[PDB]
């Protein structure tokens, strides 16, 4: 409801997406964020799904990039949808239990700063280390910013983070839907769409699969 | 007020301030069942408990049903899990139902007495110090206390949101169980099997290809 | 001073000339009450709408027959599209009853409350289901050409023309059934039978219309 | 006192000679609503421009390739870029441009600026008439060209339906149908090919097959309104 950048330049925007939230363009056609108590939760949820999806795309492409180039890894060339069957130093149950205890620490530490900001910036065991006060939920800073960023031009960095994150969430939905239909590596789908870009659209693979 | 039919005269006893501030009021009582206010007060409890038991039951049908058709469980059909699991059982069904009716009747009669008079179970000397957290909240049907461990009631904003989410998921699960029974009677298969049969041929495999929509 | 269905007789009191296609035809006084008449205007309209759609359907699919195309007759088109196209029939009937029960109950609670069906209870449409008057809904969906607004006198002309074509399409759809229950063939085969010999291939020589043949 | 489609007539009250090509022709009252007349003006302009480009395309395609036939020209083109890759590129590249034009129609003072070359902005034009960069070196009066465009466009809209209804009745392109009408005018009209009398109807035969093969799955080609023809 201003001169903000818009997803459809020209149309009306509902007004509660003015620009205070990072990287907004008024795209909410279902009108989900009418109550702002839902909108704050949705902002934190977009940050969390986006950061895990950015880690997901960086952990799916880069092992497949170095597999198709070719290094000598114990796991190299195995699919990301087949890495669960791959065996390790421990069976996957112990892996899942250690994961669901370490994230049970970390997520509740993050949620306590969601329900009261600035109230989790002190260590339990070393009560001399702290995050600097004045942080917002979703962006703790401190040791989570060790390279000295966010000390100027922070809105553009948040917009870069949310744009790369939305792109990587679409990329991971692409990884799901594009490994479920053709059943190949998502980099070996780019290989075929660069082999003959016209003779493999999604429509010809759909019609050949139909 | 977002009614179930947009052009209907809503019954006036669903437009009182006692009934408009009630969870999930879409103006639906075409047979006048709650015209007495205490009849409506009783049936609000009946709807909450018919919907919470249905959400638990329909979750216990289709969460292991979808985790059976996708592997990594071998839970049978819900209409077969009484035939099995009585062999893999320390007891027969009669003793188990007797223990069930004692443990559940002790709960349900306390709930009966709290509905007939609110804050009844909170009078001191009833339990061994446990009765102090048994007054419930200011409204009946939503006790809290020991029944809110995660503490979602200490908000007073978005509380009608949680009420209406409970009521709508519960009405959908009650329809889902009436489903499960009927789609068992009609074709003898399981519910996820019926979902797969609809999704492989929607325009020929439905409730117009059996003997229950008969002309 | 206005034309009546039966010249000489005055029009009845409940039937002054304000409706589209009014000619004073109510000998049985069925629409004597204003609200039952308000309901029968809606009924005459929607019977006329379906009869105009049906009459155009029979006439077009019977121009399709007899010229050489593969179209069936209208009494045979029910079987040939559920058998040529693998269509299960009771699901087609139930999908018809679902979609039209929606579209009909919207109209049925517009009649019971004229300002209703427009409060955005549907998918976010407010003025499009407002309803202009009885049997003439209008808006952006039911009048996309926008002929209900502009010149109002030409809109009253279109109202009367709609009612006229709807009356004789109801008569035509009552006549297609009688042409089929009497002769047993297509309607535009009955027309060419009446045109190849104007005498002797009329209704009085069909053996069924008059029993005193 | 403007010229009209029928000289003795009176134009309707919603047609007051303001728009170009306004010759008082709207007997069905379709341009009575002011909001709907803008949409109808845009669709007349777009139908007219697509029809002019199509008529010029069919005529130039016949005068440079007399072997191939324009009704069949979507069947034997044999592009290296696949059948569906063309439709995908056309789908995205037209779904861009059409939504741009539609958003110009809905809010005129909204869509002017190049989104990726922000120094370039379209001047505050009229709806349906973009100009600026779509229109370099405009000759003479812009209102005179604005009338000439609609006149040539209405003629080409009638000409495209003429091309279709020729090519479904004689099955030949619109110089070969003109060579039929110049080789024998008295016997190559539509009244020569067809007549309906009360008692029999002699329709022209089709010259279009009911389907074409085209790489496996077959496309039905409905001979428009066969049977309803005279
Ligand atoms: C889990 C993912 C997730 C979540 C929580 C959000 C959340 C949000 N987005 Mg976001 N977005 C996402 C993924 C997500 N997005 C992706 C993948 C894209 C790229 C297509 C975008 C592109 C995008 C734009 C361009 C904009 C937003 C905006 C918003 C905010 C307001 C809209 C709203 O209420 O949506 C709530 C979202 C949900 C409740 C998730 C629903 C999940 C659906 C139903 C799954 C099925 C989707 C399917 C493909 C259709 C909100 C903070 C607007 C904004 O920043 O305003 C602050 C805005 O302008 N998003
Ligand atoms: C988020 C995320 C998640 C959940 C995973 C999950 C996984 N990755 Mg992976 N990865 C990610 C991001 C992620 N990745 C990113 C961002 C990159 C870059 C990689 C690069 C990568 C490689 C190169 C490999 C994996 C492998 C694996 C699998 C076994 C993990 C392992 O060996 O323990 C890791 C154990 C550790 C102790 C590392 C944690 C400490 C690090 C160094 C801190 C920094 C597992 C499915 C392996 C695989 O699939 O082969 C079968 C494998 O070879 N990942
Ligand atoms: C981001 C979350 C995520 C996602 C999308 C998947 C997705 C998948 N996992 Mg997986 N997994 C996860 C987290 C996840 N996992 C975690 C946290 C663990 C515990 C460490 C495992 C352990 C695991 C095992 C042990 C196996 C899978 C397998 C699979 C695949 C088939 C299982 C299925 O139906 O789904 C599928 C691609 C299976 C697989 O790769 O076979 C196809 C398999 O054997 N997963
Ligand atoms: C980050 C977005 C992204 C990208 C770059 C790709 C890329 C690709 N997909 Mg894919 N896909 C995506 C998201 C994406 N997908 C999503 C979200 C889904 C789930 C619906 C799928 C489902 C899918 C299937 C089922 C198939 C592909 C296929 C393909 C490949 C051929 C292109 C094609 O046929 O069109 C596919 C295009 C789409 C499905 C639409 C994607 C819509 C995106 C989000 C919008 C465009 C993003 C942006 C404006 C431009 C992207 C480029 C930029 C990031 C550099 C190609 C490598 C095909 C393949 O593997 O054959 C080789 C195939 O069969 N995709
Ligand atoms: C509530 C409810 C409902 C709807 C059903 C419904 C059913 N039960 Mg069941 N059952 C219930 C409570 C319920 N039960 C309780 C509380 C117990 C514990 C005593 C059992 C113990 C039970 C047994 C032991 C068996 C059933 C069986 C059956 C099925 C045959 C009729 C039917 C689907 C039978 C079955 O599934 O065999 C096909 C069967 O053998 N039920
Ligand atoms: C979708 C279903 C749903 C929803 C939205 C709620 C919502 C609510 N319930 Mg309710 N309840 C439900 C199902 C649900 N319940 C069922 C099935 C039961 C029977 C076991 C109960 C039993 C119950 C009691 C006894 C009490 C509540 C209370 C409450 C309120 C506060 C707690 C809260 O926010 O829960 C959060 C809602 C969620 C849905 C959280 C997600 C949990 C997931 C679904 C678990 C999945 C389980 C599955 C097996 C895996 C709130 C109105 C308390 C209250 O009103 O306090 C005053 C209270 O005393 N409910
Ligand atoms: C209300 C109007 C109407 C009328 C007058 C008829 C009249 C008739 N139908 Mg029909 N029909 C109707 C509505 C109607 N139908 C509807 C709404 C459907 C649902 C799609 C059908 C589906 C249908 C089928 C499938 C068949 C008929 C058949 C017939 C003929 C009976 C022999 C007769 C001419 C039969 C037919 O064609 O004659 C053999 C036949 O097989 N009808
Ligand atoms: C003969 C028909 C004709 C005429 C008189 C006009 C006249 C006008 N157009 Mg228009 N236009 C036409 C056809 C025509 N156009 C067609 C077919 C298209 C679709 C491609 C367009 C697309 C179009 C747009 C998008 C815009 C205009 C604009 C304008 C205005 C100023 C531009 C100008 O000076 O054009 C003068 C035109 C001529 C002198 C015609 C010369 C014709 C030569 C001889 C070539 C014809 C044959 C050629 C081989 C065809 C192939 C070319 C192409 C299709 C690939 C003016 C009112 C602009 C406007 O409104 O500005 C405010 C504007 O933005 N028109
Ligand atoms: C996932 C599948 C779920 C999809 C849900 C679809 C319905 C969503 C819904 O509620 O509608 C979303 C909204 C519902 O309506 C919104 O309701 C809100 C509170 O209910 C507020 O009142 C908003 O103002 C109101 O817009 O629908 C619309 O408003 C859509 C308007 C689109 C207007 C387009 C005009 C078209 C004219 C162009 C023709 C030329
Ligand atoms: C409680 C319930 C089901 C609970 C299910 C349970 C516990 C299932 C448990 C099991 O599955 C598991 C877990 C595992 C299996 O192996 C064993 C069993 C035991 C099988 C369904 C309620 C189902 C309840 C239903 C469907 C009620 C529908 C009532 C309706 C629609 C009434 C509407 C109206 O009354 C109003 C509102 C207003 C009036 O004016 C108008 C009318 C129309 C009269």
């Amino acid at each position: 409801d201003a001169a903000l950048p818009s997803w459809m330049p020209g149309a009306d925007l509902p007004g509660y997406l003015n620009g205070t939230l990072p990287g907004d363009f008024g795209f909410d056609p279902l009108y989900l964020g009418q109550d702002p108590v839902k909108l704050k939760w949705y902002a934190q949820a977009e940050l969390m799904n986006a950061r895990f999806a950015m880690l997901a795309v960086a952990g799916i492409l880069v092992p497949e990039l170095l597999s198709n180039i070719g290094f000598s890894w114990p796991g190299a060339g195995v699919a990301w949808y087949d890495a669960g069957k791959f065996e390790y130093f421990a069976p996957a149950s112990s892996l899942f239990g250690v994961q669901m205890l370490l994230f049970a620490w970390v997520e509740i530490r993050r949620y306590q700063d969601f329900v009261k900001p600035g109230s989790a910036n002190q260590d339990p065991i070393f009560t001399n280390n702290k995050l600097p006060d004045g942080n917002e939920p979703g962006y703790p800073g401190g040791i989570f910013d060790p390279f000295g960023w966010s000390k100027g031009d922070i809105k553009s960095l948040k917009l870069k983070e949310i744009k790369n994150g939305r792109l990587a969430m679409l990329a991971f939905a692409g990884f799901i839907g594009q490994a479920y239909t053709t059943g190949t590596t998502p980099l070996k789908n780019l290989s075929t769409h660069l082999a003959d870009p016209w003779s493999t659209t999604v429509w010809q693979n759909d019609l050949a699969r139909l | 007020r977002q009614s179930w039919l947009p052009g209907s005269q809503i019954p006036a006893h669903l437009d009182t301030p006692a009934a408009q501030a009630l969870a999930g009021n879409f103006g639906f009582d075409p047979l006048g069942l709650g015209k007495d206010p205490v009849a409506l007060r009783w049936y609000q409890q009946a709807e909450l408990i018919h919907c919470r038991t249905a959400m638990a039951g329909v979750a216990g049908i289709l969460i292991p049903g979808l985790l059976t058709k996708a592997g990594a469980l071998n839970v049978p059909e819900w209409y077969d899990a009484g035939k099995v699991a009585i062999e893999n059982s320390f007891a027969p069904w009669g003793s188990l139902l007797a223990v069930q009716l004692f443990l559940c009747g002790f709960v349900e009669a306390k709930r009966w007495q709290d509905i007939r008079k609110p804050g009844s179970q909170g009078e001191p000397g009833s339990f061994l110090g446990f009765e102090a957290s048994l007054k419930g909240t200011s409204e009946l049907g939503y006790p809290g206390g020991p029944f809110d461990p995660l503490g979602l009631s200490k908000e007073a904003d978005k509380w009608a949101d949680w009420k209406l989410k409970e009521v709508k998921n519960g009405r959908l699960a009650m329809l889902a169980f009436l489903g499960f029974v009927a789609q068992k009677y009609a074709t003898g298969a399981g519910p996820v099997d019926n979902l797969a049969a609809h999704l492989k041929d929607p325009w020929h495999v439905n409730y117009a290809t059996n003997g229950v929509s008969l002309p | 001073v206005r034309p009546v269905w039966f010249p000489g007789n005055p029009p009845p009191a409940h039937l002054d000339g304000s409706l589209a296609g009014d000619y004073g035809f109510d000998p049985l006084f069925l629409g004597q009450e204003p609200q039952t008449l308000k309901w029968y205007v809606q009924a005459e309209l929607v019977h006329g709408r379906f009869a105009m759609l049906g009459a155009a359907g029979i006439i077009l699919t019977s121009i399709g027959a007899k010229v050489g195309l593969g179209f069936p007759e209208w009494y045979d088109a029910g079987k040939v599209v559920v058998e040529k196209n693998n269509i299960d029939f009771p699901t087609l009937m139930v999908i018809q009853f679902y979609l039209m029960g929606w579209a009909e109950t919207k109209r049925w609670y517009d009649f019971k409350n004229p300002g209703s069906q427009a409060d955005g209870s549907f998918l976010g449409f407010t003025e499009e289901f407002k309803g202009l008057e009885n049997g003439y809904p209008g808006g952006r969906f039911f009048d996309p050409m926008g002929l209900s607004r502009g010149d109002a006198a030409k809109y009253q002309e279109y109202k009367q023309k709609e009612v006229k074509n709807g009356r004789l399409a109801m008569i035509a759809c009552l006549g297609f059934a009688a042409q089929y229950a009497a002769t047993g063939k297509g309607p535009l085969d009955n027309l060419a039978d009446h045109l190849a010999d104007p005498n002797h291939v009329n209704f009085a020589t069909n053996g069924v219309s008059i029993p005193i043949a | 006192s403007r010229p009209l489609w029928l000289p003795g007539s009176t134009p309707p009250a919603h047609l007051k000679g303001d728009l170009p090509g306004d010759f008082g022709f709207d007997p069905l009252g379709l341009g009575a609503n002011a909001e709907s007349l803008k949409w109808f003006k845009e669709s007349e302009l777009v139908h007219s421009r697509w029809a002019m480009a199509a008529v010029a395309g069919i005529l130039v395609q016949e005068i440079v390739r007399p072997d191939v036939f324009w009704y069949n020209a979507g069947k034997e083109v044999e592009s290296p870029l696949g059948p569906l890759g063309l439709l995908a590129v056309e789908f995205f590249l037209m779904h861009w441009v059409e939504v741009r034009r539609w958003q110009d129609l809905r809010k005129p003072g909204s869509v002017d600026q190049d989104p990726i070359f922000s120094q370039y902005k379209l001047p505050p034009h009229e709806v349906g008439y973009p100009g600026g960069v779509f229109a370099p070196f405009i000759p003479g009066d812009l209102a005179e060209l604005k009338v000439k465009e609609i006149k040539n466009g209405r003629l080409a809209m009638l000409a495209f339906v003429g091309f279709v209804m020729a090519a479904q009745v004689t099955g030949k392109g619109p110089i070969a149908a003109l060579q039929e009408h110049l080789a024998d005018p008295w016997g190559t009209t539509i009244f020569s090919k067809a007549a309906v009398v009360p008692g029999q109807a002699v329709a022209p035969p089709c010259k279009i097959p009911a389907s074409v093969s085209y790489k496996g799955i077959e496309i039905p080609t409905p001979c428009f309104l066969q049977g309803l023809w005279p």
